[PDB]
């Protein structure tokens, strides 16, 4: 609830074209995380490279790129913790992944 | 030629290669962790050190400090001159030539002639994608074993502070109002009888990657893009670099610091041809180590002669007694 | 040129570099650890010492003592009349001067041809970003590892207490001992600002003096006679009340026009040979090495001279440039 | 003018309201004995309260504060953001010119005053009478003591000493001249309280001149005759004048230089010479 | 629960405005591989925090919030608790994640 | 837990409200390899003791929590059988992760 | 470690509801890397205990017990036993700090 649209953006912001930086390793990570620690570290370092699409967005003209909300994180960690079914967990990372490749309104 | 310079070097009292702290007036110190065999059991200290990156910076620094005396200075880079790490760093598609000349970024054969740091050590150009290692690879600076053992690990921290002093034109310091411009920092200071190790692989000075070598009546020869005399005058500089790496002009905040810099045992060897790398000294065993190295290598065909500088080294190892390094540069000099 | 002095000076009850623990009444002396080899092997010791930022803080007041004599002394910041060495602190963008015009920090050629403090010393400005460092490389003050391993250690400190409602006791941490230093004049570059050190005009390299020779040469003059100061009284703090005896007991002084290494220094059990090997090995090189000794024995094939001090040095090697 | 003072003299049976450590000379040992010495806060004490003395006599001498009259020098301690002058008007420490103009006492040994910050480095430099290695060495007494006068900063606000009106360096005095002459005589006046009942003065020798000049070596050692010969040798080649003073010693030859008999001559010489 | 107040001020390092970044203790207290490091970050946090403060009521910001000393000592008391590393690395990710976010800080 | 006392003064030490700012010694206790530094640091956060109690009425504050005798016996019993530098380090930089904190700063 | 008592005895000449407010001692007992100067510091202290009791019966709380003489004994025995510096400047920095505390001492 929220989470799914604002993790989309950013993850394409990650991964989409017009920027020249396209980290797959970090899709990859955490897409095949059997434990949620390696998905974690995943999404985390997807959040650390924002002010690398930052600089680029400002320096090309692109618009800036939009920072997941404080309750997408919280609704995160509530839905890992609360899960400790490898299954479930295996589930929201692979949508994660998902939602890493996606064509939303990119730079005009 | 691939001169390899090891030993045993004490430094007292040295403030070099801080880590600044993340933002902190305690400004920290370089923290390696190292490992002692401390007799039966095993152990992991970490102890204040000097990265061999900023080793291999002042080395640089000396490079090209002693570059401009010779006659060919030209080729080095201005940038150099005042002592300046970049090298195509953030969309750097040309170089500034020392005499005011653009310098393309393609043909690196012509990047290494027009630019000694090119050829000494190496370049990145991100935007050409264009490489070239180091020629120069400094090895880190730690405390050596025994100096953990018989000093139980200590600490070689004493961090003492340092503040600022203001007038302002008023008597007075001032209030955060006005500015106060009063810094109070603590920065750690260390000791410790460390390891000086780094090698010069200078036998691709003037020699691009790209073509290494050429086969006219298919024979095995360095490519020389430059003439002879000014690739003997970068040889002799980068090897005069090492004589401030011993005279100490390395480590951070040298006008405040400036250690006390001497090296208790030094080990030189010249190795025209390539060779494994000498051993840096951390240890207690690496005397019979370089003696059976040293010993067993003129068996392989080498001719490498070693230059030993308070170390015995038996009586049937054939070396150079030595007691300063500018000798050792001349030696090294006077053959190539 | 560059020049290099090192010395070995006795000292006895000097409260130099003490700040204490917080705004506690005992205040220690930064007592430093340091490396002896003695005959059990390589011991750490904690040894009151010298920060080489009080040796260099104290050379630039005797730079901006001896300075304002010169008659081109009026191109000197406004701090170094204050005795304030701290150059473009917490924010500071301009800059401020002695005749009370302020100057922009545009480039280094301003701050250079404009600044003598910014040349000698460097600066540092946070917000302009400009850059450089200090031609003056100061070592520290540490007691002789041969004196140390003699002495027993017995923390070569003693605390004394001073006196003074306002009536209130503070102690202070006492120390003495065969000290040493090795003071670097790297002044080769004076009157060039690093951003543009030559400019290769018609393909060949020479220094680029913002200033006329005589500012240059003034500079100089001052920079080196700052070393007086340094072995008379004025070396640390509390020297309105502590004022440490000083006594060259060894001196070595070595000056070039050329790019040089240092010297080791006597901290420890063998460096007399050691610095005639290197005095004599740089010699033999080809640099123009001038080696002038103060009660240190020299060995053949080497120039020995009986020097009184470094002033005279000085102005010899002034009279012959 | 900056004068340096270096002399010994015999201390007996000495009381005071501290215990030093003394280092063995030559090359039989060098560890260190505790000796009940004098320190330099006495030594700056003593000045101080000889420059009271001499200057609140003085009909210009009074500019002093209420508790440098009963030798309590606190200097702006806990709780003191002003001052009480000598005649009861409170001077409130606003700018440090205000403190230079209105304090004489302040002026010669500095001052500070951490509740506003201002702060003065004293122009006294005061060092400790110490045992020569003589005395230590054949008995296991000659104390030597030292001072330097710094005289030329007097009237000077630490903040801005040359005022640059018409691009000159001409000093930023902010005091009546005869108010500055009568400060400086009373501070070399000063030198009487300590070198003056029942110790005598032995040897002393002290150079003065108008600018930076190095201080003398302390008289704790052997061999600091030659430091001596050394350090007046080269004032004089460096091309300054200065003023060579001797009592009890024979420094040297060939040189100029006054035989003073007695406390008294040297300070008018002293006097005499600013 | 115990996340948000150390993670706010974590994103009170690195955010909008505030023109001073610390992204090494972040790093440090993120992939704490080993039982430390990880305080140390936080520590060197804590310490650039009077400069957070600082920043804040001088230029554009209202004056940061410490993290409670009750959320020190649970983390403390988690990290005591846990013994193999996936719970301490899960830990130190979930700590230095909120690090960044869409935070309204100053206004 | 059995910490509040400690944590709370060096807090006050280190916190604003008292003009004092003691981070020299926060920073000698939180980095500390071996036990001679830690040992010196706590010595320092302790030696200002007298400064806060006489102090805090300088201004109507309340005055600071001194630790406790048995807080004290258990730090010194607990960090005796220190050999290696890792759970040490750990010890000193905790100490100092509660010396910051965001208490009811002299209410 | 039976340093409960020691430290008890030391921290009545410095705490609270005492005009003796000798504070070098201490300063002078724990940073001692010599068997010297901590010897002349323990014996200052031992000599100083006539004023600390008669100020304490004058008050009217307790005096401090009579010092033992075992434990200093162990003191010195196992301070200058050990050759290397560390262990007996920790202890003896030990030993001065534990004198900062305070709790129901002169009620």
């Amino acid at each position: 609830g929220g989470w799914i649209r604002n993790i989309g953006r950013y993850l394409s912001y990650l991964v989409d074209d017009t920027f020249e930086e396209y980290a797959y390793d970090v899709v990859d990570g955490i897409a095949k995380a059997r434990t949620q620690e390696e998905l974690l570290e995943g999404v985390y370092k997807a959040l650390r490279l924002a002010p690398k699409l930052k600089k680029k967005a400002e320096s090309k003209g692109c618009p800036p790129p939009r920072i997941p909300s404080p309750e997408d994180i919280e609704a995160l960690e509530e839905k890992v913790e609360q899960l400790s079914n490898p299954k479930d967990l295996r589930k929201l990372a692979v949508s994660l992944a998902l939602w890493a490749f996606a064509s939303w309104n990119n730079c005009p | 030629m691939y001169v390899r310079i090891s030993g045993r070097i004490r430094l007292n009292a040295h403030s070099l290669n801080a880590q600044g702290g993340g933002g902190t007036n305690y400004i920290e110190i370089t923290k390696t962790k190292v490992t002692v065999r401390t007799e039966n059991g095993w152990t992991v200290v970490e102890v204040p050190a000097i990265t061999g990156n900023m080793l291999k910076h002042w080395h640089f620094v000396g490079f090209v400090d002693y570059f401009k005396t010779t006659p060919y200075g030209v080729n080095l880079t201005e940038r150099a001159l005042r002592y300046n790490g970049t090298r195509f760093g953030q969309g750097e598609t040309t170089a500034t030539k020392a005499n005011g000349a653009t310098v393309q970024l393609n043909d690196e054969a012509t990047i290494i002639k027009e630019l000694a740091d090119a050829d000494v050590h190496g370049f990145l150009a991100p935007k050409t994608g264009r490489r070239r290692v180091s020629l120069v690879k400094a090895s880190f600076i730690l405390p050596t074993e025994d100096f953990i053992k018989e000093v139980e690990g200590e600490r070689l921290i004493t961090a003492i502070k340092h503040n600022r002093v203001d007038v302002d034109e008023k008597g007075a310091i001032g209030s955060s109002k006005e500015g106060t411009a009063q810094m109070l920092f603590s920065r750690e200071y260390a000791t410790g009888l460390y390891g000086f190790s780094i090698v010069l692989d200078l036998g691709l000075v003037g020699i691009p990657q790209g073509l290494p070598v050429k086969f006219e009546e298919n024979q095995p020869r360095p490519n020389i893009v430059i003439d002879p005399n000014e690739r003997k005058a970068r040889i002799e500089s980068a090897l005069k670099a090492l004589i401030p790496m011993l005279s100490g002009y390395i480590g951070a905040n040298l006008a405040r610091s400036f250690p006390v810099f001497k090296v208790e045992e030094l080990v030189a060897i010249a190795s025209e041809g390539p060779i494994p790398a000498l051993v840096h000294g951390f240890y207690e065993d690496y005397i019979e180590a370089n003696r059976s190295i040293i010993k067993n290598a003129r068996a392989l065909g080498f001719n490498i002669e070693v230059f030993t500088y308070n170390v015995d080294l038996g009586e049937d190892i054939e070396a150079t007694k030595v007691s300063s390094v500018e000798e050792l540069v001349a030696n090294l000099v006077k053959m190539v």
